[PDB]
């Protein structure tokens, strides 16, 4: 289905360096949108490089190969 | 002690939900996400959400503000034109809610 | 070479965008932007030329260098 | 446009000096007359070795003529990789009435891939009637090693077949073995002429030096 | 012009010989860099609410490249690359009249 | 050789931890971790089988040569 | 074989990851289990590649498949 409100209500607030800075519910659901599509695009990029190697399984090595671009534009 | 007790529960939550999303995408493209694959993709999502947290606070700081507005996450979608056009209509959907 | 151009940077900024007000020393800061851009491009071109083990920088290395550097240097 | 094929072509192109680019590249016929004008030969080395390799990227180069390019390179650089000279000897009887180039290229490749199953044997029948074989060796466990091939200049109907003394592996008794089976001979004998000048070995063995 | 000066900088920043047709490709690479810098600056300033772009709108874009960090602040990078008079105008020195 | 002793050492640890177990769900989590350790020991045994198969290939790299 | 056992700790930490995903209602219990897992680390690392071993083991597996192909080839050709 997707990321939940209780999930991103704690995950994003873990790393915040100030205790008084929060994320609103309408913005929290957009964090849901972008973190869901984060897995979605990471998965489709991995599937696409697997298709470039014409493979049925995606492994750790191709993910490490795309990281220099995965963290780069996405 | 707080580091372990925190990051354990956060990556456990995100990996639970991305396991749900892996069963969700595995039926879209009829592929199978291996255990090492889901573990790697969840940890990549986590280490990138690290930069997301580094990002959004300074994005508010840039416009002299503390809270996170929809423009702060709009510049999050600015990173690529594809997810620009995506998160635009998803933000219109959020406004629909 | 120890140089930094005032005029051409502002002309490029005006040509690419007719609506901006680059401040008195903002030209200086965009020149630093491109300084660090070209530094990153030079070093990563050395890197990917070592990946191809070519002793002279060529078109194929810098073409791959563009899609990485200008993509992370993008905001 | 393959693995150890485009790279092998690149590695054998810069070996040749700047003067003989056209002379060597006209021979292997991958670059038709139209393709020669696209690459400017006179600027630099790394520019020509990059545009020439691109011209076979679009031509979908294969090892079969990638080895052939090395063959024409060696025909203008036969004065390196000091040559052995093998001497065949039939028994009593008539000559080889059927030394077909097709049959010889078949009867050498068949016997060489019978045991050395992973080799890229590439013949180039020269105009002086001297089949210029080049064998990229390698056992069945490994891919054919094009780094150090063993060129064999078998003069077509002659008992003598010069061989580049590259490594002298366990293949040198099989190199003569397939050479004496493809050419319908019976015995292979290294006559013990080991000189680096192939055009000088050819005169000595055939007694063509003072005639 | 500016791109021509920049590829001249590329000669002493790559420290290894180049080709003219390759520097003509670095020309379009620099133009392609600016075609992103000018409309990334516009949006970073528009979120800031200013039709002009100020220095702090550009240290944020620096953070977007990520070459400025908590260890290497904005004022650090100007030190390593720009000359003395070209660096006097960005970072505030102190004469009781800090720039 | 050493893998047989390593498997026993790993198996004794699961029982040592289960002696200090507190809840039934914790026992299930420990059993799952023991199954994961069995999978890791199977990976180690696969490494040993890979060494044996490499020895066979070395014999197969000489039988073919012979 | 140290980095091998830190990669071991990585993969049974992925097992930790999944059990914690299904067992989020055991936070203190699984934290104790985590301390005991660091204890397992300290216990077998002292006494005594994997991804590379797996990949090269498979690679040598089809290499030896190609090898038994060369064996049936050479043996049958020698037999004929």
């Amino acid at each position: 289905s997707g990321f939940r409100k209780e999930l991103v209500s704690r995950l994003l607030h873990l790393h915040f360096k100030d205790d008084k800075t929060k994320v609103s519910g309408d913005a929290l659901q957009l964090m849901v949108e972008l973190l869901k599509v984060f897995v979605v695009e990471a998965a489709v990029r991995g599937v696409r490089q697997a298709q470039a190697e014409d493979a049925l399984r995606v492994d750790v090595d191709q993910l490490e190969k795309v990281l220099p671009q995965l963290l780069l534009d996405f | 002690q707080q580091r372990f007790s925190y990051q354990q529960r956060l990556k456990a939550a995100v990996h639970y939900t991305v396991g749900c999303l892996c069963e969700e995408v595995a039926l879209d493209k009829e592929m199978q996400f291996s255990k090492q694959t889901i573990a790697a993709i969840s940890e990549l999502t986590f280490r990138q959400c690290e930069n997301f947290a580094k990002d959004l606070e300074m994005f508010a700081r840039h416009a002299k503000r503390t809270t996170i507005n929809t423009e702060d996450v709009k510049l999050l979608a600015r990173r690529s034109n594809s997810l620009l056009k995506y998160i635009t209509d998803k933000s219109e959907e959020i406004a629909q809610i | 070479k120890r140089k930094a151009p005032r005029g051409f940077l502002k002309r490029v900024f005006k040509r690419k965008k007719p609506q901006l007000r680059l401040e008195k020393s903002g030209d200086l800061l965009v020149h630093l932007n491109c300084l660090l851009f070209v530094h990153r491009l030079a070093e990563e071109s050395r890197t990917n030329a070592c990946a191809s083990k070519c002793r002279v920088i060529n078109k194929e290395h810098v073409l791959a260098a563009a899609k990485v550097i200008l993509k992370k240097s993008r905001g | 446009m393959d693995e150890t094929v485009a790279e092998f072509i690149k590695r054998t192109i810069l070996k040749i000096p700047m003067n003989e680019l056209t002379t060597i590249l006209k021979a292997w016929d991958f670059l038709s007359e139209n393709q020669l004008q696209t690459v400017n030969f006179r600027q630099r080395k790394e520019s020509v070795v990059q545009h020439l390799i691109h011209l076979c990227e679009e031509k979908r180069a294969s090892i079969s003529d990638a080895a052939l390019l090395d063959i024409i390179y060696m025909q203008f650089h036969q004065h390196q990789k000091v040559w052995d000279v093998f001497q065949m000897s039939k028994g009593p009887g008539e000559d080889v009435d059927l030394f077909d180039m097709k049959q010889f290229k078949n009867s050498f490749k068949k016997i060489l891939q019978r045991a050395l199953k992973n080799v890229t044997v590439s013949f180039r029948e020269t105009e002086e009637n001297a089949v210029w074989i080049r064998i990229a060796w390698g056992t069945q466990y490994t891919k054919p090693n094009q780094y150090k091939p063993t060129y064999v200049v078998y003069y077509s109907q002659t008992p003598y077949a010069f061989t580049s003394s590259s490594m002298l592996r366990r293949n040198t008794p099989l190199l003569g073995q397939a050479l004496t089976i493809a050419s319908k001979h019976h015995q292979i004998v290294k006559m013990d002429l080991r000189s680096r000048y192939l055009d000088s070995l050819k005169a000595i063995v055939f007694k063509q030096y003072n005639q | 012009a500016g791109l021509s000066h920049y590829v001249k900088l590329f000669s002493f920043y790559a420290k290894m010989p180049m080709e003219r047709k390759a520097l003509e490709m670095v020309e379009k690479c620099l133009d392609k860099y600016f075609q992103h810098l000018c409309d990334d600056l516009e949006v970073f300033a528009a979120h800031a609410g200013r039709k002009t772009v100020k220095p702090e709108d550009l240290e944020l874009l620096m953070r977007r490249q990520g070459l400025v960090t908590d260890q290497v602040s904005l004022h650090v990078l100007v030190e390593r690359h720009l000359p003395l008079e070209y660096r006097q105008l960005l970072i505030p020195c102190a004469y009781s009249g800090n720039s | 050789k050493e893998l047989n002793i390593v498997l026993p050492e790993f198996e004794k640890t699961h029982l040592e931890h289960q002696q200090r177990i507190e809840s039934k769900v914790c026992k299930a989590a420990i059993a799952t971790f023991y199954v994961n350790v069995k999978e890791q020991f199977i990976k180690m045994l696969k490494e040993s089988q890979m060494l044996t198969n490499l020895k066979r290939k070395n014999a197969k790299m000489i039988s073919d040569i012979e | 074989s140290k980095s091998t056992r830190d990669h071991l700790q990585t993969m049974m930490e992925s097992v930790i990851m999944t059990i914690l995903s299904n067992s989020i209602k055991e936070k203190e219990e699984i934290q104790y289990h985590l301390n005991f897992l660091k204890k397992r680390l300290l216990q077998q690392c002292e006494t005594l590649k994997m991804e590379d071993l797996t990949n090269v083991s498979s690679l040598l597996n089809m290499e030896r498949a190609r090898d038994k192909a060369n064996e049936e080839g050479l043996a049958l050709l020698q037999e004929e």
